[PDB]
RNA sequence: CACGGACCAAGGAGUCUAACGUCUAUGCGAGUGUUUGGGUGUAAAACCCAUACGCGUAAUGAACGAGGUUGGGGCCUCGCAAGAGGUGCACAAUCGACCGAUCCUGAGGAUGGAUUUGGUAAGAGCAUAGCUGUUGGGACCCGAAAG
RNA sequence: AAGCUCGUAUCAGUUUUAUG
């Protein structure tokens, strides 16, 4: 479950996780959106993800759900945004319809 | 029931066949219990150390005592070697005997109950189905078929470690391999010179119903291990107190687990031993607490933050304004000027 | 005084979110009491036997109420007639589960009872002897 | 196809507009206790 | 087995056991086996269902599979007169099973996946009621099936069944009857008795009060 | 007032063990303790226990009846609330009974009187692990005339 | 320090009053 594996991660030695000076702990994870580790913001521990990633210059829209939870290898569902900040706002509003703010 | 698990071929190409979850991974996963567990377990493999007794006691000394204008410790006799005159018989000497001096009788090996080490071993083979909880042990799980991993059993009769290699690649596991090798840094510390010169990270576990040449094949290749479905030894599953080892399962280990674990068909494959139930029949909490039943029996919520009120005093007698707001009373006595009422 | 549990249980721990998340938010003096129960350690929180429960029950309208015990309940071979309950605790020993189950009765944990009972609506709760 | 609304989420905004109806009559009949009360203020600080 | 099949982690062959099924379920002379088979097939079926999470396709899945009430002879033998004409029965069956596996996976079902199995819930209700007779007009049928119905979901008096179902079906309820498009036989308004007998769930009774009898409809 | 301090680099002191305990957490639970040993083993590593054994499970017939009243955290009904009614765990008082017996009696010891006795009425213990108390071991470290 | 019963009528390095 997303709880157990939450604590597991909270505490417990989650692998990327960097203790800042300040106190704030960093999440070195890729897919991560924020870059911290903490709730709902760490992809390990949400079954339902969303980010923004780019290997060139294209820009995608990857995106995690339960179903590929089985299947680690195709976990993500990454769509081109079309490159246009109105439109690809625009395009990503649309596809994270009914999801969290 | 619960759902079925896929069986890949070594070509990687999954193969039209599936297995029942063997109800192992569904057993509750308690990081405490495996962490005082192994807490416990990893100091059997300890060696008693001890300094000599002899130590100290060898040198001759006296207390020369009071009069003398020096330090009562006991001090070496003779002359002309130098050593004669010296402090000895104290802690705080030189060469001396060191105060509580250890000694072989130590307590090493730590008694562990055997329920507990049973529970600890079963949360963490649970601790392996889930893809989030081995990703966040590090392990290199980002591009495997289907977890848990299970391969055909002809992968128990690979002989030479090229095929086994290969097959292990073509599987998903080539980037936990490459993971090992790459990691390999020389020992930090005082250990480079007692044996422990060199460590690396943990590689892909192999798990077999019967042994025909795997694990011979995978003994030289840097961070595999082999176990079997019996013994699933609990410091390698859950290495330095953590769970969710990446574990390669085979098709005649999965089906034999049902056996060597139990379940609810099989009584236990033990004697007198049944896997722990949940305290908790549901292990997440949103689902619960947003519930239609809870919700329906839940006073409505407030703001999630309370709104500041009354951040500064406004003091009366001044600042009309504020003034106004109490003693509505005030407009008419400033407008009538009752405060210079006439007789 | 007591606000938290030493245990370092995640369910325990889980549970416990869930009860004060009630309590706070529908102000009933059932899961209040629980919640506090939580707190109790293993001593404070002993073992009530089935024979016990199945004495408890005797009152009227035993029925129409469920029995909930904090702490794990106990097989006790001195008592064959048990009557058709529900019970809910923490853990159930493996006589104890077979008994209610034989008798017709049905075992749940805490949350089972927790959507079952928002309110404890029809709920008993038995404490085992301290001494 | 369209995609429809979850039915968590229609209950959660059925029971915000439940909620919020209660909230405005509150807010009304609030604002007339207020005028009231002010009222008999004055009067009784006269 | 079809079970076996419909629970398959690979997407073709999980819709190709619904296609499959599709005939099955229509097989005729073959329905009459004990409800334990209904059982197993609505249970395969949940997870077949558990298989799908993406919005749009999952409703598709969702209203093909609620489809499958409706499949089982279709309202074309004009059995009028006709206590039991022995393939209602299946359906009333099939609508055990759906009950019994989705009370018992209930809890069993994740918080995001729950959504899915409301729309599912809701196009299974929306099918019953409209394949009873050719629809929702058969007092000697509405009577087998309001008795098959009335003594699980609705009873409220053993806990043993959540009552989040009950919940979701008291909320849908005058929604889904009005896309059937009157004086149809609404005996089923057994939460009159829900509301008269006691011992039952309290936020149930406060609920089906404050909502299903305050509608106007 | 007395004892140390010319200056500086390294070392230096509530540390280990056997027994008896409180608190804390886990596993089981009227049962609990794999590891004296055997099987097994990728070999002091890891996994399992046929019989024995330590502890507890039943007082000084426990059903006279596994007990009646008063309170009791809680539950249900009425009530907008205030409050009223019904039912009540642990625990306390009371009414009392009992296992065995006192203090006498007196068909060899039955029967009958007078006080009360320590507790049952419907188990809670086992092993592990952490801080921690006492005792003996060099015992927080050095130093006391010595046979 | 942990437990139970709880918030009261549990009390006062106070004052008056009452009984004497």
């Amino acid at each position: 479950s997303d709880e157990i594996v939450w604590q597991v991660i909270n505490q417990s030695f989650c692998s990327h996780r960097i203790k800042a000076p300040n106190g704030q702990n960093f999440c070195r994870n890729e897919y991560n959106v924020t870059g911290l580790c903490t709730r709902q913001s760490c992809p390990l521990a949400n079954s339902k993800y969303a980010t923004v990633k780019c290997d060139n210059g294209k820009l995608y829209l990857y995106m995690k759900t339960p179903e590929r939870a089985h299947t680690p290898a195709k976990l993500w569902e990454r769509i081109k945004l079309s490159k246009n900040y109105t439109k690809a706002l625009q395009q990503i509003d649309e596809h994270l319809l009914h999801w969290s703010k | 029931s619960r759902p079925q698990v896929t069986v890949h071929s070594l070509t990687g190409e999954a193969t039209a066949n599936a297995l029942p979850l063997p109800a192992v991974f569904s057993a509750p996963i308690r990081p405490d219990i495996v962490h005082t567990v192994f807490t416990s377990v990893n100091k059997n493999k300890r060696q008693a150390y001890a300094v000599s007794e002899k130590a100290g006691h060898q040198t001759s000394a006296e207390s020369w005592g009071t009069g003398r204008a020096v330090a009562r410790i006991p001090r070496v006799g003779g002359g002309g070697t130098g050593r004669s005159g010296q402090g000895a018989f104290g802690n705080m000497c030189r060469g001396g005997r060191m105060f509580a001096p250890t000694k072989t009788w130590r307590k090493w090996n730590v008694k562990v109950n055997h329920n507990e080490k049973r529970y600890a071993t079963a949360s963490a083979i649970a601790a392996t189905a889930v893809a989030s909880l081995v990703l966040a042990r590090g392990h290199r799980v980002e591009k495997i078929p289907e977890i848990p991993l299970v391969v055909s059993t002809d992968l128990e009769s690979i002989q030479k470690t090229k095929e086994a290699v290969a097959a292990l690649k073509a599987v998903g596991a080539h980037s936990d391999l490459l993971k090992v090798l790459k990691s390999k840094k020389l020992r930090a510390g005082k250990g480079k010179y007692r044996n422990r010169r060199w460590t690396q990270r943990r590689g892909p576990l192999v798990v077999y119903a019967e042994d025909n040449g795997i694990v011979k094949a995978l003994r030289n290749v840097p961070g595999v291990e082999t176990a079997n479905v019996a013994s699933l030894n609990l410091l390698q599953l859950a290495p330095g107190a953590h769970l969710g080892r990446f574990v390669i399962w085979t098709e005649a280990a999965f089906t034999k687990l049902d056996q060597v674990w139990g379940s609810e068909t099989v009584a236990s494959s033990k004697v007198g031993y049944t896997l722990p139930s949940h305290i908790i029949s549901t292990s997440d909490v949103t689902r619960i607490i947003n519930s239609s039943e809870i919700q329906s029996a839940i006073r409505p919520a407030g703001q999630a933050t309370q709104k500041r009120t009354h951040v500064l005093k406004k003091n009366p007698l001044k600042n009309k304004q504020v003034l106004l707001r109490l003693n509505p009373y005030a407009k008419v006595f400033a407008a009538e000027k009752l405060g210079s009422k006439k007789a | 005084h007591r606000t938290a549990p030493k245990s370092d249980n995640v369910y325990l721990k889980l549970l416990v979110k869930l009860y004060t998340f009630l309590a706070r938010r529908t102000d009933a003096p059932f899961n209040k009491v629980v919640l506090k129960a939580l707190f109790l350690s293993k001593i404070n929180r002993p073992p009530v036997s089935v024979s016990r429960i199945a004495r408890a029950l005797k009152q009227e309208g035993a029925a129409n109420k469920t029995v909930v015990v904090v702490g794990t309940v106990t097989d006790d071979a001195r008592i064959f007639e048990f009557p058709k309950t529900t019970v809910a605790a923490l853990r159930f020993t493996a006589g104890a589960r077979a008994k209610i189950v034989k008798a017709g009765g049905e075992c749940i944990t805490l949350d089972q009872l927790a959507v079952r009972a928002p309110k404890g609506q029809n709920t008993l709760i038995l404490r085992g002897p301290r001494n | 196809e369209k995609i429809l609304t979850p039915e968590s989420q229609l209950k959660k905004s059925k029971a915000q507009q439940k909620t919020a109806e209660q909230v405005a009559a509150e807010r009304a009949a609030r604002k007339a206790a207020n005028k009231e009360k002010r009222a008999i203020i004055l009067e009784r600080n006269a | 087995n079809f079970v076996k099949q419909l629970s398959s982690n690979n997407r073709k062959t999980r819709v190709n056991a619904l296609e499959a099924l599709k005939k099955y379920l229509t097989a005729k002379q073959f329905k009459e086996n004990k409800q334990i088979e209904f059982n197993k097939l609505w249970k395969g079926l949940y997870y077949a269902m558990w298989f799908s999470d993406r919005p749009r396709p999952q409703q598709r899945l969702a209203n093909e599979l609620g489809e499958l009430h409706g499949l089982y002879f279709d309202p074309k033998d004009n059995s009028t007169a006709d206590e039991l004409t022995t393939n209602d029965k299946a359906f009333i069956k099939f609508s055990r099973g759906f009950w019994k596996v989705m009370c018992f996976e209930w809890f069993n079902i994740d918080r995001y996946r729950l959504d899915k199995y409301l729309l599912l819930i809701r196009r299974v209700l929306f099918s019953q009621l409209k394949y009873l007779q050719s629809r929702n007009w058969d007092k000697k049928l509405v009577d087998e099936y309001i008795k098959k119905v009335l003594r699980w979901l609705p009873l409220s008096g053993s806990p043993k069944v959540y009552t989040g179902i009950p919940i979701h079906i008291v909320d849908i309820l005058l929604d889904e009857w009005e896309r059937l498009l009157k004086k149809t036989p609404l005996d089923v308004i057994i939460f009159q008795d829900i509301v008269a007998d006691y011992n039952n769930s309290k936020v149930l009774r406060e609920k089906i009060k404050e909502d299903l009898f305050s509608d106007t409809r």
